[PDB]
């Protein structure tokens, strides 16, 4: 514990209405977006612009402190209103120094150049950018904004990528002529200027080299399917005991884990792929290194990393059915067990909910009081496992049909926006 | 500005126009200093006076005796003079719990006498003061509703009768007054 | 300690300062 | 809207006009009375003001203004009590009770004096025609 | 195979959304998503010629 | 580095797509695209001309998009037209022509001035205004006037007018006038007087007084004070109808009556029923108008103002207790029907899960109220109903007043005029009397407070005051018998 006087935005003494919340979300998003396109000065993807660091250091700070909380080394006690402020100020004081260290690393090692005032200005620019991003996250989180800042930024990046891969203006000219990188642009151009409709439709429909219209239809289909499969929930009747006459319902949604296990799975597969590639690069051939994977053209061959490789189209799907029959079950079981582990660790176990019912005095309508945990054991784990398996299935389908973006990203964006709408509708507003 | 008198030792306001707040505070300071001139002891105590209460009781008894003589005109004057004396010639720092109940009790007999005599608006106003000071009993609501129906205000009559019956539901005259005001108001509308 | 308009004003001042720095460098390289 | 500055004005007048000693004590007691009345009023009105403020229908600056007034009243009362102690030695253990009584007593006095004016509003608003002796002549 | 049976029995007890609610869900989510996307796309388009002119 | 289009060969297609993806859905959506109110016609026939002058005083995108699409299509079809080479679809002169710094200056402006200026203006405008819909200086003045308010002074109409002339939203409209002028204006409006030159200011302040009076009523109910709330409602009636508050005002709110005759000749008529007890020609003989074509008009106005009446009222104890009332909106003409003839089917409530979840939903379905008859309020008003509850042990308000809007005025229709009071022939035993026709409104108010934990009798008193006419209202003392 220590004393510190740091910059922080204050929370409103009253509840802020809906319209001001929406306007603040919009303006904060606009500022964060403009900040990321303007490049630095002294030098001679969001790489090389004012947003070099991004929010990743903030994610690392939050992650390491969440892990320190979970491992029970800080002795968290919600009974005091001082340890919360201490943890919150520790967040900021460690984030600032870690961000400073990352900035020093990237300026003394990055491709900006070894040769002093220029280096000072370069470190100051990044410092100020990261500081403003931190203040903006804090502002959006204190209550002025609909929800978190990080999830909003991630949904922004996903939606922007999905659009740019559809309505791109950048023309690619390789011998044959000017070709568009957008989908609808390409369709309208080849419909208007080519004047050979029967050939133009098929030429603008497949485009094995650049995005096309079939991909757009497929991603709209998967979006609508995800939006349909989101409202699923298990509802059971609950009644109170402290004050009588209060009857309620406790909804148990299907996507219980809320996109975490798919993120963990993607992260671990990416990490193991990088490690396998680096070790195959260091040692050309060895018994274990050749058995785990033989890299080729980069995709491994006759290796385990090759077996865990995703399927891009139906061609490779029908090519080797054994790879599919192992990979699908592998990813599904992984997401399922990750869902179970996450609901076990995140304090969302049926025991904790039964205890919360004991505190609040809530009880089932037509059931006794000694069997709440027994009934929750029959509802929560199956729901979590099935949600994980369904997320895995939808991810496999998206990666197979090859839409404009990976299924995980669309799922994350749709889930975040759905949470925003759910809060807005439960509160009640325009 | 404001002039300080010479022999009377009461502060007088000499300005042309003044608000009500300053006038009230000036009068209160006048009565305070006029009491301090009279009371000679340096360390005064909230203990009430004696001769003042004696003359007050004397006037009250002399007024009440007129009822036995069936003199209904001068008894009201006598009780009014007693109330005015007990309101004027008693310094403010005297005990509250002995200046309040005496006033309430004397005003009660004054209310009854004034209601029987034939004066009505004065009786109703005294009753509203007595009920505003913090005495809520069916010995007040019935008389107030009677005065209201006497000087012809029907809606407030029903309101007061219902407020009364909702504080002593077993009463016998409040229900009669409720029925009478109901008939009067049904005539007033229909 | 700080109000939202403070954060907005700081961010806008910063962005405009960087853009002014770029345009000053460019006009200086072009003129002299 | 106060008699606070009135004691100061009378003090400055007495500094050269040779005003008797009892008028100063009377003005002092009256200022204390107003102070006690305001303290009680704020102590009793705090909850509803807080409720309206949390309901979000009174603004924000008024809550701070109210909070400032809460302690400003106490500061004024303490200054008045110190002035009283300076005016007479060993005269504080009795002053608080004398003030606690004059406050309520003169409050009742004003409430009773108000009826002579309150009476004619009823006549004007109900269009009565009252002859002498307070009887009705319709 | 019992896991699939448990899952099917669980979805049988789920609450399938109706059409009149589905339309509100899809409207809200689609409007939000398209708004975020269009904002991102426009801010990524405007800044190309300006980053050419300045730099 | 990109290669911008130099010969105008690719930006036509891009702009054409940008136009189509906006025009298409708009064209598609454009292609895809109860309660009798009989005062809406008679209101505009008696309102003075100056008010009409006041009230009068204070798609092409699809076509232009389609014609621009036609121009672009003609222009594109009229044109004659290894390593990869990128190219951006925007034309060349935008960056290479003589207009290079104009774009950067326009953008620097749009980032440096227009954004912070507008956001700051909007923030300052939505920070000050209170949630009820009034300024902060007005709310501060109202609270500072209720705090140091001696309970000695009886609340009158003059006192509330003097409180309202101290508002702040009247200063912005006319920064050159003073509060006493506002008071004189409001008085000249109430007493049906002419201002002479400040009429277009008096109409502004009188049309604004509505939300101010609602704010004052809400704050007065907040402080648990009843007199000022009741006075606020009476003064609201007084302004909306433009008539001074007197004993016999219900009969002076009528369209065309002469005071200097009515006050002098008759002195026993004080309300509507006492009027309709008279015959048809005697009404005109007493009111002194002597014009049949206009006497029918004033009778048509005086036969439609809603007088309430109770049928059944009791407590109910869901998870949160709420009061339920059974009012029977009647005109000033129909006689008394006994409560016994009610078939008891209308009163009872359906017991369903959807109904038990949100009980006020069944009330929220009823139709709306007609346009009021306010020939002197500058704007047009829907009738309103303000129902506030008060305790009976000490006499203080214990919740904010609930302002209901929906009530079924169907019982006033001119079709059932056979049910008159002047016939006195026991008209309930008539061939036209069908008890299945009289619709019984429903009003539900949450108690706003948790039930008392003790065991005994607890008294309450619910008032339902009208806010646009001088009609009859509700004053009942209901009791809850907590029994556990």
């Amino acid at each position: 514990p220590f004393e510190s006087f740091l910059p922080e935005v204050i929370a409103p003494e009253r509840k802020v209405p809906y319209n001001q919340k929406l306007i603040w979300t919009g303006v904060s998003l606009l500022i964060f977006l403009i900040l990321g396109q303007i490049p630095l000065y002294g030098i001679v993807s969001n790489r090389g612009t004012l947003l070099e660091l991004g929010v990743s250091p903030i994610i690392t700070s939050s992650m390491i402190f969440q892990f320190l909380q979970g491992t029970q080394l800080l002795q968290i006690r919600p009974e005091s209103k001082q340890d919360r402020e201490l943890f919150q100020i520790a967040q900021k004081v460690c984030a600032i120094i870690l961000i400073l260290g990352q900035a020093l690393v990237v300026v003394m090692t990055g491709n900006y150049g070894a040769p002093l005032p220029i280096c000072l200005l370069l470190i100051f620019q990044l410092m100020f950018a990261s500081l403003i991003v931190m203040l903006l996250d804090e502002l959006l989180s204190k209550g002025y904004g609909l929800g978190s800042g990080i999830s909003l930024f991630t949904a922004t990046n996903i939606a922007e990528q999905i659009f740019w891969r559809a309505f791109a203006p950048t023309t690619v000219n390789s011998g044959r002529g000017k070709e568009f990188e957008g989908a609808v642009i390409a369709f309208f151009h080849l419909l208007a200027v080519r004047k050979d409709k029967k050939r133009a439709l098929v030429e603008a429909f497949y485009r094995t080299n650049l995005p096309n219209m079939f991909q757009v239809l497929m991603t709209v289909a998967i979006f609508l399917f995800v939006l349909y499969l989101q409202g699923f929930r298990y509802e059971l009747p609950i009644r109170s005991t402290k004050v009588r006459g209060q009857i309620g319902i406790y909804p148990i949604k299907l996507f219980y884990t809320s996109n975490t296990p798919i993120m963990l799975q993607s992260a671990l597969t990416s990490n193991i792929f990088l490690i396998s590639q680096i070790l195959f690069q260091k040692y050309p051939t060895n018994p274990l290194i050749r058995l785990i994977g033989v890299w080729g053209i980069q995709m491994a061959l006759s290796g385990l990393a090759y077996y865990i490789q995703p399927l891009m189209s139906l061609s490779e799907a029908l090519l080797d059915p054994i790879k599919t029959i192992v990979y699908i079950t592998f990813v599904l079981g992984s997401c399922a067990v990750f869902s179970k582990t996450w609901i076990e660790i995140s304090g969302t176990s049926p025991r904790d909910i039964a205890k919360q019912f004991k505190d609040q005095g809530m009880v089932i309508n037509g059931k006794r009081e000694t069997s709440i945990y027994r009934e929750l054991k029959k509802i929560i784990p199956t729901a979590a496992a099935f949600g994980g398996a369904t997320i895995g299935a939808l991810s496999v389908g998206s990666d197979l049909l090859g839409t404009l973006g990976s299924g995980a990203s669309i799922l994350m964006a749709t889930t975040t926006i759905y949470g925003y709408y759910e809060a807005a509708a439960k509160e009640g507003g325009f | 500005t404001l002039e300080y008198n010479a022999n009377s030792k009461l502060i007088t306001a000499s300005d042309a126009v003044v608000a009500l707040s300053t006038e009230t505070n000036i009068d209160q300071i006048n009565v305070l200093t006029t009491s301090l001139i009279g009371e000679t002891n340096p360390n005064f105590t909230p203990q009430p006076n004696e001769a003042l209460s004696k003359m007050i009781k004397g006037l009250f008894e002399s007024g009440m005796k007129n009822l036995q003589q069936k003199k209904l005109n001068e008894a009201l004057k006598n009780v009014s003079l007693a109330i005015e004396m007990a309101q004027r010639k008693r310094a403010p720092w005297e005990a509250f719990a002995i200046q309040l109940p005496e006033l309430h009790f004397m005003l009660r007999s004054k209310i009854d006498l004034c209601l029987i005599l034939g004066k009505h608006l004065e009786a109703l106003q005294d009753l509203d003061f007595l009920l505003g000071t913090g005495l809520i009993q069916p010995d007040v609501f019935v008389r107030k509703a009677d005065c209201l129906l006497k000087l012809r205000q029907w809606e407030e009559a029903r309101a007061t009768c219902e407020r009364g019956l909702a504080l002593a539901p077993e009463d016998m005259k409040l229900r009669a007054l409720l029925i009478e005001t109901a008939r009067n108001l049904a005539e007033y509308n229909g | 300690r700080v109000d939202p308009l403070v954060v907005l004003f700081l961010a806008v001042g910063f962005i405009f300062s960087v853009v002014a720095l770029h345009v000053i460098s460019k006009v200086a390289g072009k003129l002299f | 809207n106060d008699a606070h500055d009135l004691y100061f004005q009378i003090k400055e007048m007495s500094e050269n006009e040779k005003i008797h000693e009892k008028v100063l004590k009377a003005a002092l007691l009256n200022r204390g009375a107003e102070s006690v009345r305001r303290s009680l009023k704020l102590k009793e009105l705090a909850p509803q003001i807080n409720l309206l403020y949390k309901n979000g229908s009174i603004g924000e600056d008024y809550w701070k203004r109210f909070e400032t007034e809460v302690k400003l009243i106490e500061l004024e009362f303490k200054d008045t009590l110190q002035e009283a102690e300076r005016l007479q030695p060993g005269w504080v253990q009795l002053f608080v009770m004398v003030c606690k009584e004059i406050c309520f007593n003169q409050a009742l006095s004003r409430r009773y004096q108000s009826i002579l004016k309150r009476k004619e509003v009823c006549i004007k608003e109900w269009e009565l025609k009252i002859n002498n002796d307070g009887r009705l002549v319709n | 195979v019992e896991f699939v049976r448990e899952g099917t029995q669980f979805l049988a007890k789920c609450k399938k959304p109706d059409l009149k609610e589905y339309t509100k869900i899809v409207k809200a989510v689609g409007i939000g998503f398209i708004a975020v996307g269009i904002i991102g796309y426009a801010i990524k388009l405007i800044h190309i010629p300006i980053r050419y002119v300045i730099v | 580095n990109y290669e911008y289009d130099e010969a105008s060969e690719t930006w036509p297609s891009f702009i054409l797509t940008g136009l189509l993806m906006v025009v298409g859905p708009m064209t598609l959506l454009q292609i895809y695209q109860f309660n009798e109110e009989v005062f809406k016609n008679l209101n505009e026939e008696y309102t003075s001309d100056e008010i009409k002058q006041f009230r009068r005083k204070f798609n092409i995108i699809i076509i232009v998009g389609w014609i621009l699409v036609a121009i672009l299509l003609q222009r594109i079809n009229s044109n004659d037209a290894q390593s990869t080479s990128h190219g951006i679809a925007l034309p060349r002169f935008l960056v290479d022509g003589s207009a290079s710094p104009l774009l950067v200056v326009c953008y620097v402006a749009l980032l440096g001035l227009i954004l912070p200026y507008f956001v700051s203006r909007w923030w300052a405008r939505t920070q000050s205004y209170t949630k009820k819909g009034i300024h902060n200086v007005t709310a501060s003045n109202f609270v500072s006037n209720l705090v140091n308010y001696k309970p000695s002074e009886i609340v009158t109409t003059d006192l509330i007018l003097h409180w309202l002339s101290f508002a702040h939203e009247f200063k912005q409209f006319f920064p050159d006038l003073q509060p006493t002028d506002f008071e004189k204006l409001l008085q000249d409006h109430i007493n049906r007087r002419d201002s002479g030159k400040l009429n277009n200011a008096k109409f502004r302040i009188v049309a604004k007084c509505h939300s101010l009076l609602h704010g004052l009523l809400d704050i007065a109910c907040g402080f648990r004070n009843l007199d000022i709330a009741l006075g606020a409602i009476n003064t609201f009636k007084c302004i909306v109808q433009a008539v001074p508050l007197t004993p016999n005002c219900q009969i002076l709110q009528l369209p065309n009556v002469d005071k200097e005759h009515f006050i002098t000749k008759t002195g026993d008529i004080h309300t509507l029923g006492k009027l309709f007890t008279l015959e048809d020609a005697k009404i005109g003989e007493v009111l002194g108008i002597k014009d049949q074509a206009k006497l029918n008009e004033t009778l048509r106005v005086a036969s439609h103002i809603p007088n309430l009446k109770i049928i059944k009222a009791d407590f109910l104890v869901p998870g949160r207790p709420y009061i339920s009332l059974k009012v029977l909106v009647r005109s000033a003409k129909q006689p008394l029907i006994p409560t016994s003839l009610i078939p008891e089917e209308n009163l009872t409530e359906p017991q369903d899960s959807e109904s038990q979840r949100d009980p006020f939903a069944m009330m929220s379905k009823q139709p709306l109220v007609p346009y009021s008859f306010a020939p002197f309020f500058p704007t047009k008003r829907r009738g309103s109903w303000c129902c506030l509850v008060s305790s009976q042990k000490d006499g203080k308000i214990l919740q904010t007043p609930i302002i209901i809007e929906k009530l079924s005025y169907k019982n006033l229709n001119d079709d059932k005029d056979f049910f008159d009071k002047r016939i006195k022939m026991d008209l309930t035993k008539h061939e036209k009397f069908d008890i299945n026709d009289w619709e019984i409104g429903t009003i539900k108010i949450p108690l706003g407070q948790p039930a008392p934990e003790t065991v005994g009798d607890f008294f309450f008193r619910v008032i339902v005051k009208s806010t646009d006419y001088f009609t009859t209202d509700l004053d009942i003392t209901m009791n809850m018998k907590v029994r556990d």
